[PDB]
């Protein structure tokens, strides 16, 4: 044992000035916007284009596109001018015998500009904590369907992290199926997924539409460049930091039912330029991983307490909500959550950890690890040796430039200590 | 506000 005042308690980590950070994600999360038919009795897959074009039919506000949040960097008229073509190549497909499995867009001076044919910090908006809770959250609609694995499956089959997951899933198989076909064309993706309604009903959702770029990808390495275009009710000026990478366009007027009862609100679409690797892709494809990472760590739990009884607790805290676990904050205080709530929250964090995939993370997970277990027995009394703790900060806070997921995550790992070393 | 690492206080 040491003196006292030699000890070293591990500080806050230092979280960067700047402008607030902005959205990086490949697609929407929180601000998506789903165009939606209720399938057939039969549920019969669909092709692609045609569920694209029967889902923009659901809606009756479509209106002559305008910029309402330009991209500081970009040739605005370029992105308006491509979700132009994408309806004007969607009215050539209406207008042939059958609806194609692909289409090739006309490579035209926008598309060309657009397809290409950050060391700056900043600061933690509030946004991302926003989206993380969002992600926690149950939805209306079933995302998968169903060893009492069912238990931890029933809790997160209607959770958003799982939409986001197989969202993930549909648009970076399609995206890799076109990228290896059509290595040279521009080709319209639509974004897709399918649900389950309470009442058992399947839906076909439409998103929006990726156009992929020339994609040669040998390596996995190798990059396609690709544009996103996006549906969306969100409005671009509640959060314009949030948007600094999108030109964002009013396209439509969306009917919806509220206090004051139906009401007009502007749909907007979320327009960028966007890239992936071969390996990203895959990555991408591999969500479901999610599900399997989160549940093992929900068992890995329920052992904890088991091997304390001495008798397998699984059906008593899945069933009785009484036993609860730290997942929450607030003004207030730490809150604590029924097992369902932490298999959501740990789902969200590994799906949050797949949407927001860095080296940044990367550095920041290895490198956090190793000063938590320093907590972790600075709690437990134990007296850890603390003599690289200069390099560990230094590590750790390398990897805090300007990342949104790893600025929360930092931000987390400080509410955590303050808690811990109360 | 969801937070993760707080599950590390139990």
């Amino acid at each position: 044992s040491i003196e006292p005042f030699l000890r070293t308690t591990p500080r806050p980590l230092r979280l960067p000035d700047g402008p607030l950070c902005h959205q990086r994600s490949k697609f929407l999360l929180m601000d998506a916007l789903k165009l939606s038919i209720e399938d057939p009795s039969h549920e019969g897959e669909g092709i692609p284009l045609y569920d694209a074009i029967k889902c923009m039919k659901t809606f009756f506000g479509w209106k002559e596109p305008n910029i309402v949040k330009p991209h500081e960097k970009g040739i605005n008229p370029n992105y308006l001018m491509a979700w132009k073509q994408v309806l004007a190549e969607l009215q050539d497909i209406e207008n042939e015998e059958k609806i194609p499995r692909t289409k090739n867009m006309k490579r035209t001076s926008q598309l060309k500009w657009a397809l290409g044919e950050e060391p700056e910090p900043r600061s933690l908006a509030s946004w991302v904590q926003n989206e993380f809770n969002k992600a926690c959250e149950l939805t209306d609609s079933s995302w998968i369907e169903l060893m009492r694995r069912n238990y931890f499956t029933a809790e997160v089959s209607h959770c958003r992290a799982t939409e986001y997951i197989m969202k993930g899933v549909y648009i970076n198989t399609a995206l890799l199926n076109a990228s290896c076909a059509a290595m040279d064309d521009f080709q319209l993706i639509p974004m897709i997924s399918k649900c389950r309604t309470k009442e058992g009903r399947r839906k076909t959702n439409l998103y929006g539409f990726i156009i992929k770029g020339r994609s040669h990808l040998r390596n996995d390495t190798d990059v396609v460049n690709f544009v996103s275009m996006e549906f969306s009710l969100t409005d671009p000026r509640l959060e314009p930091h949030k948007w600094e990478k999108y030109c964002v366009l009013e396209i439509g007027d969306m009917l919806l039912r509220t206090a004051i009862g139906q009401v007009s609100r502007p749909m907007f679409l979320y327009v960028r330029t966007n890239g992936t690797s071969k390996i990203k892709m895959k990555w991408g494809m591999e969500m479901r991983r999610c599900l399997l990472q989160s549940l093992q760590q929900i068992e890995s739990m329920i052992e904890a307490e088991s091997s304390v009884k001495e008798k397998d607790m699984t059906k008593e805290f899945f069933e009785n909500k009484s036993e609860t676990w730290p997942i929450g904050e607030s003004p207030r205080g730490v809150e604590e959550g029924s097992i369902g709530k932490v298999c959501r929250t740990l789902l969200a964090k590994s799906v949050f950890n797949s949407l927001y995939a860095s080296p940044q993370l990367e550095g920041f997970s290895a490198e956090s690890r190793k000063l938590l277990l320093i907590v972790q027995a600075l709690r437990d009394n134990l007296e850890p040796g603390t003599f690289d703790l200069g390099g560990l900060y230094e590590a750790i806070e390398e990897c805090l430039i300007n990342d949104p997921w790893v600025l929360l995550n930092a931000s987390w790992f400080n509410s955590f200590l303050t808690h811990a070393l109360k | 506000d969801y937070n993760p690492y707080l599950l590390f206080l139990k």
